[PDB]
């Protein structure tokens, strides 16, 4: 269900959205930049306001047995989102809910690899016998890593808490990792380990107690 | 017997439909079988006949039918009228 | 199928030519009904 | 200048009233139309239903007889009101000025035509949970900074529920560095989240580092200093 | 819908079969009722339509039919071509 569109820099995209016309429509455009708001890009089926340059091109109102188009020109990284389409068909009632997402995604971007920084458990959690202790994994593209944690050599399954890829913003992935044990247990051993995964490479991060 | 509906559309509800879309049992190139198929019905040459909404062509009761050939032409050209000789 | 929009048959005249025009059958109209009388124009009344 | 921002409770129970109102800027609220928008979890966004003075106020079917759209003049604020909350009513909802047109295809007068409304500008968004859980607010136990050059420091909020909390530094004053993370959620149902500053190694103090979180949901204000 | 199978014969493989027998409900002289008959036709006066062996008159699709009376004669006849007066 999920449709994804990919271009290289530079080159035009092309998104569709909705079912077949059959009567003239006036078709509405959105664009949802992951974790902001839907944003209008354009109105008419094919008018933009301020704010939106060209060319976000569309399929004119003025076909029938046609699909709504939306076409992209000279794209780049900012132009990567998920996008919306809202029909009214002068034949078909009045359409409450957006159509399906069409999400685009561009070629070629800043291959980076993590920026982890491992915290220990803070000295007032401990006091509550209670001890965690948390890696943070930013700045990775492709969103694709696996983490891993050793008690020192011995690897790690219980517990362990983690979070999924999440684009923010900026050219930029984000995830968290973590896992819950007793202060006393951490006191023990010589040094636990966050080994997160890459694409290819593997960073680790181990923290020893005071 | 036709069983007809509403053409696809959203109009106002005071804006009747006089686009009937009928779907019907007609005959076949064979006596052996028979062939539902549909078609589209103005409402005026269609009358409610009596929840199915079913209606029937509204010569059905007054006279027959007769296709006229599409390989002819309703265009009004210009005739004149001669006379014979001696008139 | 009907491809497009459903829209409705109908005839275009002009407001201004049928104006003058029927302000000609008028003048033409009084000649055998008198001068000072008034001609209106009205629907069918009802038929097939 | 124009600009708008949604708020709400955050929580409802299965079958209640749910009660959002939008914060208006600029322009207002007689001069515009006004809708609402809300969008579930990884999902298309559902048209709720469009208001205005003189009545123009009509809803979405599927919603049907358990929403209604309200406003208040003097006060400036666009309203809404939802009975029989349930699961499915689970989102992050919109307001937004609606901007009305007309697309004509045939003759006028014939009524060949239709009107077609866009939304131009939208808010920020207001994230709505409906549980029968019971709210709880964060535990906080600040990471202190220990892994020249450059540094890195932290602040951990340790269990809530539900999302979501927004972490300024220093008040809002401290704003460069922040790396804030999204939260995870645990078997329990609780969320955590993590915030992370880098300053470089000028960093003896005393500086007023502090990090200082707002759960509405359950009024908590927890903000803590941190220092090597 | 006829239904044909093969004239009574004993050809070798390579030699096809250029006459059907053919089985089919045929109307009476009631319409109440009707009657299954059965009559030979060339393969060339028929067309596989579609494990039975079902066939129809070629004609079906392209044209309708009509028996020539066998009170009338093929024979070719000399003609002459007079002509008017005058002529
Ligand atoms: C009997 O008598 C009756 C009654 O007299 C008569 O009924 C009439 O029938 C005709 C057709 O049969 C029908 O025409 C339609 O009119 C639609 C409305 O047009 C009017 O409004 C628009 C927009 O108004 C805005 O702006 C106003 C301020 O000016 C404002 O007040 C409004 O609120 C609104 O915001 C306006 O643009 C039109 O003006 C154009 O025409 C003027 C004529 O004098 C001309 O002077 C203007 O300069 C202006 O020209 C522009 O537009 C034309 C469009 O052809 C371009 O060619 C020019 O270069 C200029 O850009 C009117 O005031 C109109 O929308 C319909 O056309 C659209 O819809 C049909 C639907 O199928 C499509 O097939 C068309 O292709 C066209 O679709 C385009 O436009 C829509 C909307 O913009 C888009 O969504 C589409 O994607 C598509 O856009 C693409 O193409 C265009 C160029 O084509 C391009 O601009 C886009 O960027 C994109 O590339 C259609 O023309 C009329 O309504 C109806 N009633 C009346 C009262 O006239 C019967 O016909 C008669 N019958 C007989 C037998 O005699
Ligand atoms: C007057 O009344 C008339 C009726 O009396 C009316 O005519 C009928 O209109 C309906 C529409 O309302 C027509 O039905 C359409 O048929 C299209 C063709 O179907 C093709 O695919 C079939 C198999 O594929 C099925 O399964 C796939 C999954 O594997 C699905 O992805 C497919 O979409 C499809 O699912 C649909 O079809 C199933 C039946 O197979 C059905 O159970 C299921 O629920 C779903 O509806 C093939 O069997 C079929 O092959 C037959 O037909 C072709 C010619 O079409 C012949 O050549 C073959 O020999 C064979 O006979 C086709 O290959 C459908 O695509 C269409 O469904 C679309 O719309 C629904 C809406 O919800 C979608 O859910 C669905 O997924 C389809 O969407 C896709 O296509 C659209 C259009 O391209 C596209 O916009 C969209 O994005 C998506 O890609 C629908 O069922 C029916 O054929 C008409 N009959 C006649 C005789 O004309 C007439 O319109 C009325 N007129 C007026 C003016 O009112
Ligand atoms: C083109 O030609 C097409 C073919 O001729 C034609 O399509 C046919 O249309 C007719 C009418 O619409 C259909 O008849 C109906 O079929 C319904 C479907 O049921 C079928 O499938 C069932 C399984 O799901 C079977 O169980 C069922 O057969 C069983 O029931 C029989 C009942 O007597 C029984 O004798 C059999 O042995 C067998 O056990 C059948 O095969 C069927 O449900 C329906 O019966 C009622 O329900 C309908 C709605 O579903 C109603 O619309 C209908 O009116 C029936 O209600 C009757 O009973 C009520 C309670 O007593 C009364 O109040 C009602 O007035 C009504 O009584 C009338 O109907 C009785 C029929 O049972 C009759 O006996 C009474 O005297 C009285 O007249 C009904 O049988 C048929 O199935 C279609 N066939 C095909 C192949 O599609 C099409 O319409 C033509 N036109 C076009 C445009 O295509
Ligand atoms: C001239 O007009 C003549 C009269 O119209 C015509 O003669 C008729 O020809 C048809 C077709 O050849 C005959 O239909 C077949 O009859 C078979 C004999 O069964 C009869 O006697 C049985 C007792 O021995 C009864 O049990 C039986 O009735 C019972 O079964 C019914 C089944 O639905 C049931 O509803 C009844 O209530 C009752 O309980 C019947 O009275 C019969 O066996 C046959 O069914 C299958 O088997 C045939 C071979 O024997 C197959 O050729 C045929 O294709 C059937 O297989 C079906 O099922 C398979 C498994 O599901 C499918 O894979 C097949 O594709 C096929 O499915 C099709 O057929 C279904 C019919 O059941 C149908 O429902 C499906 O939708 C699908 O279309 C079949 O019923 C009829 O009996 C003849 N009548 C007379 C009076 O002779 C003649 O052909 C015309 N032309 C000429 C030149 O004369
Ligand atoms: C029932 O139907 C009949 C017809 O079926 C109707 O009658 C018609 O009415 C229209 C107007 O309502 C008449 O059109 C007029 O044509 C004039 C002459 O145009 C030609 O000459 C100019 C040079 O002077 C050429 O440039 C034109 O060609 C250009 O335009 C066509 C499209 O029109 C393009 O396809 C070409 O490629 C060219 O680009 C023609 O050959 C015209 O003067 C007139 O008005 C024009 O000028 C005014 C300014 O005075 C403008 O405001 C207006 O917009 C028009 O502008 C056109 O022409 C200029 C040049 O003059 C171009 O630069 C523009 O781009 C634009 O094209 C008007 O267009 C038509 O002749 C007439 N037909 C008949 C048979 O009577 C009835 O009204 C109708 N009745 C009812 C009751 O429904
Ligand atoms: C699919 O079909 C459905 C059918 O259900 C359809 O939904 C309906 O949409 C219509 C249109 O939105 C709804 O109808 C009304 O909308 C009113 C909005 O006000 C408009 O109309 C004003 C008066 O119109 C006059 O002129 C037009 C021609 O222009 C003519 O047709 C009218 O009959 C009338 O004579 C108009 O003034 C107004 O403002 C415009 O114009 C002024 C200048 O005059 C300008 O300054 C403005 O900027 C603007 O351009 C506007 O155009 C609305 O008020 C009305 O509600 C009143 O009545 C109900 C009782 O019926 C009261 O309960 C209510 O409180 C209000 O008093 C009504 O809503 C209709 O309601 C919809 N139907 C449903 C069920 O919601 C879809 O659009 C169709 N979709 C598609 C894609 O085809
Ligand atoms: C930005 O938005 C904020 C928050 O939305 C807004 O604050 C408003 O503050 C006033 C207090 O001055 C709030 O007023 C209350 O609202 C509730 C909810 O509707 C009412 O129930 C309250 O009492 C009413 O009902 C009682 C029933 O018995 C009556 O007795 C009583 O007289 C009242 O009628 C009370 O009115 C208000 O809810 C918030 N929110 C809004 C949307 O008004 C703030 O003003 C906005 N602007 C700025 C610049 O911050
Ligand atoms: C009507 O009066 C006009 C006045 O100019 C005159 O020319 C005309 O002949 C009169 N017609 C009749 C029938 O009186």
């Amino acid at each position: 269900a999920p449709t994804f569109v990919s271009v290289a820099p530079g080159q035009t995209a092309r998104i569709t959205c909705g079912e077949e016309s059959l009567g003239s429509r006036s078709v509405i455009w959105y664009q949802q930049r992951p974790g902001q708001a839907p944003s209008l890009i354009i109105y008419n089926n094919n008018d933009r306001p301020s704010g939106i340059p060209d060319r976000f091109s569309g399929s004119p109102g003025s076909t029938f047995g046609t699909t709504a188009t939306l076409t992209i020109t000279s794209v780049e990284a900012g132009d990567e989102a998920d996008y919306y389409c809202h029909i009214w068909d002068s034949r078909r009632p009045t359409n409450w809910v957006f159509g399906e997402g069409t999400t685009l995604i561009v070629l070629s971007q800043p291959k980076a690899a993590p920026s982890v920084t491992l915290f220990p458990p803070s000295s007032e959690e401990l006091q509550a016998n209670k001890a965690t202790l948390v890696c943070l994994i930013s700045d990775f593209y492709p969103g694709a890593v696996t983490v891993a944690w050793k008690a020192d050599s011995s690897p790690v399954k219980a517990g362990v808490e983690t979070t999924t890829p999440s684009k923010q913003s900026n050219n930029k992935y984000a995830a968290s990792s973590y896992l819950s044990l007793t202060p006393e247990q951490w006191k023990s051993h010589k040094s636990y380990s966050c080994q997160v995964t890459h694409e290819g490479s593997t960073v680790e991060k181990t923290v020893a107690p005071t | 017997t036709l069983q007809c509906t509403n053409v696809t559309n959203n109009i106002t509800d005071d804006m009747r439909g006089e686009l009937k879309n009928c779907s019907f049992n007609m005959t076949t190139e064979l006596r052996d079988k028979k062939q539902k198929v549909y078609s589209l019905f103005y409402r005026l040459d269609v009358v409610q006949i009596n929840s199915n909404k079913e209606y029937r062509l509204i010569n059905c009761n007054t006279s027959a039918i007769t296709q006229a050939c599409p390989k002819v032409s309703f265009e009004p050209i210009p005739i004149h009228y001669c006379a014979p000789a001696g008139f | 199928d009907i491809i497009g929009d459903i829209r409705q048959a109908h005839c275009n005249v002009s407001k201004a030519t049928w104006n003058e025009t029927l302000g000609k059958v008028v003048k033409q109209l009084r000649k055998h009904f008198g001068n000072n009388t008034i001609i209106r124009f009205a629907n069918s009344s009802g038929g097939d | 200048q124009v600009h708008l921002q949604e708020s709400g409770p955050g929580l409802v129970k299965p079958s209640e009233t749910l009660s959002l109102t939008c914060n208006v800027s600029g322009t207002l609220v007689r001069d515009n139309y006004w809708s609402w928008i809300r969008q579930p979890l990884g999902k298309q966004p559902e048209w709720i239903g469009y208001v205005h003075d003189s009545g123009d106020t009509n809803y979405n079917p599927s919603l049907k007889s358990r929403v209604h759209l309200s406003l208040d003049k003097s006060k400036n604020l666009v309203s809404l009101r939802l009975t029989g909350v349930t699961a499915a009513d689970s989102a992050i909802y919109y307001c937004a000025t609606t901007k009305h047109g007309r697309r004509i295809y045939g003759v006028v007068a014939f009524k060949e035509w239709f009107t077609y409304f866009y939304m131009d500008v939208w808010g920020k968004g207001t994230s709505v949970t409906v549980s029968s859980a019971s709210t709880k607010g964060p535990s906080v136990f600040p990471l202190a900074p220990s892994s020249g050059g450059t540094a890195a420091l932290g602040c951990l909020v340790k269990d809530y529920f539900p999302e979501p909390v927004t972490v300024s530094w220093n008040s809002g004053a401290l704003t460069s560095g922040v790396h804030t993370f999204p939260a995870v959620l645990q078997s329990s149902g609780l969320y955590s989240l993590s915030s992370v500053v880098t300053v470089p190694s000028s960093s003896l103090g005393t500086q007023t580092y502090i990090c200082n979180v707002n759960h509405k949901p359950s009024n908590t204000k927890v903000d803590k200093r941190v220092e090597p």
